[PDB]
């Protein structure tokens, strides 16, 4: 169909595994070929440029191959962690100039699924700013074993799962988030939470 | 001394329309065509080839290929880059090769006219305009000379690939290229402009090697009025030439042309009027 | 730059003796040009041509030819269709010149 | 060499006059647009090599390109359609191969703009209970009932925008799953060590701009025109 092919479409990897990520193309000539990382809703950033017939290049915990008679490049992200999660797009430029067009993948979606070391399940109930009525659930601090189910009931409204990242703390959390108009021991009683989850009162 | 010739012809008539087509030539000897319409160039010797392999011939070819593809669309880009400077329709020439020096010297060119003007070669490591080149060219030289891999790759093909193909070449093709093809004349006679006089002609054809002499005499007085034309090509890869001789009605009678050429092996072809 | 045209036999003519005739045209540009070679102002049919080529001036040649027959009568001629002429024109073989 | 687009969202009506502007002050003479779509490259629309100068690229049709300047490299919509929903993409570059990318336009064409409705904010505050039990509070932002999804929440705390901490649900849900023009919600956590929470110096404030309609757009229902605006909800820290 195209003239560049990504594989694999999509992979989840935990965190600290390393993956290899392919890019085959027919574009000729192929003058050079470029990974981007893109990040949800975000630009185009630029991780390395092979150039040579039988390259290889570097950067921090990304390292990358091409081989000009196979018309082939890989990818290889060493330790993966959280931010990795991005797709990674595959670009061949036919020209060592202005004049070139460039070729792009489609892209390979990478999910990391992050490592919750000190896991500490609760369900807490959190008060709006303004009005002492309106209240939501917040399901945190479980490991990523757990899912998070939607609700059965129409008119209750559950999240997907979240992790957050503490940067200064070296902290990761995930969470999930239920409200209606109803209470938080009853909120994710549709999900399989753990055993010894912690709900205050 | 030979000079290894090859010749590209572009033509773009409109922003869709355009054929590429290319002749070699071994001083005067055609080795090569390559016509528009052919994905593949064409021998036109059994020695075509030199002393390149299958392999070293086809990776040769294969990068000729890549370059006529990407030469079109490269003008094309360059000429919406000039616009509205510069319009179709658009001819592009190239000339490049190599002349062969004793003691395996060499020196290789490669020269290009736009709309039939000498403007651009590649010189040393780059591309640059020749005395007399419009101005607005330095946008393309600036990026042709961005191309590092064309740069690199012209460097190699110029320096080593021409000089080696060509030294080959004169080896594989050495019993046509030191043929000797012998001259045939024959006289023939016309009115000039002036008045009462005639215009003799002596016609040779059928030579080579292209060095030849021929004089019209009377006895062992060269006719100091002999005008030799142009050498003219023949069909079989020989020459064709004639000169004339401006005389007298009546005076024809005694006038003799003699041919002296290396195919004779000295014994001149002398034709009485 | 408008075409010059040359009419020349590979050998010696002879009446009723199979021959080549050749027409060369040169310095002309641009390359396309339509060229006949005519026997009593008909086109000749199966005419054979050389690769156009360019001398060191970049002005471009060509070499027509075809097998002919002289005769008394025949005439023989090469017409060249260029840009830049406003009419085709039409160089007559004579033997002589 | 920096590449900005302008506007950075745009929801539009079917038949409108959309255009997506970039600007470069790099002094490039080549200019592209591209736009990305799921399942595809970024596919070329138009490019340009210098000022009076646009070319088509490989998907022209339904866009007009302008380049009035050196620095200025317009796409036009004239007449938009929901095909022409997309993200797209300028770039600039010199003679050399690199194309130096903007960091992207989302652009929503609708059929209809009747259901456009800015979000309601609310901030949850953290519980006293995970304050005890872990040393953290959790504060959320609920962005609810607002049409089309296209959405950007962001913290700040005492006026400087905060990541650290940040999650923000990937995509809005469906209030209304069953119907064809649902509203919809977005959620968004922003966990801070107890004793920050606890400082009555500290203010936070959750931010949700959001893409509507244009000054220019006809407004024919009685309810308030729903115009691009950003809505908040704040609160301070306190012991
Ligand atoms: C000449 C000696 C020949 C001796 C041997 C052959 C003899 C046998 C017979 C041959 C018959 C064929 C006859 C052909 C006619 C003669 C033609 C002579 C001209 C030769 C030019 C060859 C150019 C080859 C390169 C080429 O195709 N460029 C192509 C493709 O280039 C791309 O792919 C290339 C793959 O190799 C590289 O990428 C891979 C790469 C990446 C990194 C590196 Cl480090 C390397 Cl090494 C390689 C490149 O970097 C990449 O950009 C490029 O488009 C060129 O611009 C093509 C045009 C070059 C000629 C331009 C002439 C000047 C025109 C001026 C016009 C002004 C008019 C303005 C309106
Ligand atoms: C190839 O040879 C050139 C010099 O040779 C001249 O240009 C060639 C293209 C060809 O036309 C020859 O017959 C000419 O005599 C080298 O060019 C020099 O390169 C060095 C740096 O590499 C530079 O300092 C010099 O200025 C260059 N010379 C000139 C006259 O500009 C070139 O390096 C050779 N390349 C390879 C890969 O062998
Ligand atoms: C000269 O050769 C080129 C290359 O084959 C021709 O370009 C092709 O034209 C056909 C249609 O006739 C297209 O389907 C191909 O995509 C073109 N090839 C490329 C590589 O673009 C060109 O038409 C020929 N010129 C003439 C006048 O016959
Ligand atoms: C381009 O030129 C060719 C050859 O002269 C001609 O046949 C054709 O009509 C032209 N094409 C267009 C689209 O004008
Ligand atoms: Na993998
Ligand atoms: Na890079
Ligand atoms: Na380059
Ligand atoms: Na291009
Ligand atoms: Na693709
Ligand atoms: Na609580
Ligand atoms: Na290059
Ligand atoms: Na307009
Ligand atoms: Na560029």
């Amino acid at each position: 169909k195209t003239q560049v092919e990504q594989s694999p479409q999509s992979l989840v990897v935990r965190q600290g595994e390393n993956c290899v990520l392919q890019c085959n193309y027919s574009v000729t000539p192929d003058n050079h070929l470029r990974w981007f990382k893109q990040d949800t809703g975000k630009g185009l950033v630029s991780l390395t440029v092979l150039v040579d017939q039988k390259d290889k290049t570097s950067n921090g915990r990304y390292s990358a191959t091409l081989d000009k008679d196979a018309k082939h490049s890989t990818l290889h992200i060493t330790a993966t962690l959280l931010d990795d999660t991005a797709t990674y797009i595959c670009v061949v430029g036919d020209r060592g100039s202005a004049l070139g067009r460039l070729h792009f993948g489609a892209g390979t979606q990478l999910i990391v699924i992050p490592d919750i070391q000190n896991p500490d399940p609760a369900v807490y109930q959190l008060r709006d700013s303004k009005s002492s009525d309106k209240s939501v659930c917040l399901f945190t601090d479980f490991d990523s074993q757990t899912n998070v189910s939607q609700s059965k009931d129409s008119d209750v409204y559950i999240t997907d799962k979240c992790v957050l990242d503490m940067r200064s703390m070296d902290f990761k959390s995930n969470s999930a988030v239920a409200w209606s108009n109803f209470a938080c021991a009853n909120a994710f009683n549709n999900s399989i939470i753990p055993e010894d989850t912690f709900f205050p009162s | 001394n030979y000079t290894f010739r090859c010749l590209q012809m572009s033509s773009f008539a409109n922003r869709s329309w355009s054929r590429t087509d290319s002749v070699v030539w071994l001083g005067d000897l055609q080795t090569h065509r390559w016509s528009n319409d052919s994905a593949t160039i064409s021998f036109t010797k059994p020695w075509s080839q030199g002393k390149l392999s299958n392999q070293q011939w086809e990776k040769l070819q294969h990068m000729f290929q890549v370059y006529r593809v990407s030469f079109t669309r490269d003008i094309q880009e360059l000429v919406k880059m000039m616009s509205p400077k510069e319009d179709y329709p658009i001819e592009i020439q190239l000339s490049a090769g190599c002349e062969m020096y004793p003691g395996n010297a060499s020196e290789s060119f490669l020269h290009v006219a736009f709309q039939g003007k000498y403007v651009v070669r590649f010189w040393g490591t780059s591309w640059q305009t020749v005395p007399g080149a419009p101005s607005w060219l330095d946008l393309p030289i600036k990026v042709l000379n961005a191309d590092q891999g064309t740069s690199a790759t012209v460097q190699m093909l110029l320096n080593d690939t021409c000089p080696l193909f060509v030294r080959g070449l004169l080896e594989a093709g050495k019993s046509d290229l030191e043929k000797q093809e012998k001259p045939v004349a024959w006289l023939s006679s016309v009115p000039s402009s002036a008045h009462g006089h005639r215009q003799l002609v002596c016609h040779v054809s059928g030579f080579y090697p292209k060095p030849v002499w021929v004089m019209w005499m009377r006895g062992d007085q060269e006719q100091q009025g002999t005008h030799r034309g142009d050498f003219l090509p023949n069909a079989d890869e020989t020459w064709y030439l004639q000169a004339t001789l401006d005389v007298e009605a009546g005076e024809e009678a005694g006038l003799a042309c003699r041919v002296k050429h290396s195919s004779l092996g000295g014994q001149d072809i002398i034709l009485y009027w | 730059k408008t075409p010059q045209i040359q009419v020349y036999s590979r050998h010696p003519p002879e009446n009723g003796k199979p021959n080549i005739l050749n027409c060369y045209v040169t310095q002309f540009h641009p390359p396309h040009i339509e060229i006949q070679m005519l026997k009593n102002g008909k086109k000749i049919p199966k005419v054979e041509m050389s690769d156009m080529s360019f001398s060191k001036d970049w002005s471009f040649y060509i070499l027509a030819h075809t097998e002919f027959t002289p005769t008394e009568t025949d005439t023989y001629a090469c017409r060249v269709k260029h840009a830049s002429m406003a009419e085709p024109k039409t160089v007559y073989w004579d033997r002589d010149m | 060499a920096a590449v900005t687009q302008s506007p950075r969202n745009k929801v539009a009506v079917t038949g409108g006059k959309v255009t997506l502007s970039c600007n470069q002050t790099n002094n490039h003479n080549n200019m592209y647009w591209y736009r990305q779509d799921t399942g595809h490259g970024l596919r070329l629309i138009h490019y340009s090599y210098g000022a009076g100068s646009t070319e088509k690229g490989d998907i022209p049709d339904g866009y007009k390109a302008s380049r009035p300047s050196q620095e200025n490299f317009s796409l036009i919509l004239e007449l938009a359609t929901p095909s022409q929903t997309s993200v797209y993409f300028c770039a600039s570059g010199d003679e050399g191969y690199t194309q130096y990318f903007g960091p992207g336009t989302r652009l929503l064409v609708l059929e209809d703009l009747r259901n456009v409705t800015p979000p309601k904010v609310s901030l949850f505050e953290p519980s006293k209970a995970e304050i005890s039990h872990t040393q953290k509070a959790t504060l959320v932002c609920l962005a609810t009932g607002f049409y089309p999804d296209h959405v950007e929440l962001s913290w700040w705390v005492n006026g400087k925008e905060v990541h650290s901490g940040v999650c923000t649900d990937p995509q809005p849900l469906k209030e209304q799953p069953a119907l064809n023009d649902s509203r919809y919600s977005l959620s968004s956590r922003l966990r801070v060590s107890a004793t920050f929470w606890q400082n009555p110096r500290n203010h936070f404030r959750c931010q949700v701009q959001f893409y509507g309609l244009s000054e220019n757009d006809e407004w024919t229902q009685d309810r308030a025109k729903p115009v691009t605006q950003i809505v908040s909800a704040e609160a301070w820290g306190r012991a």
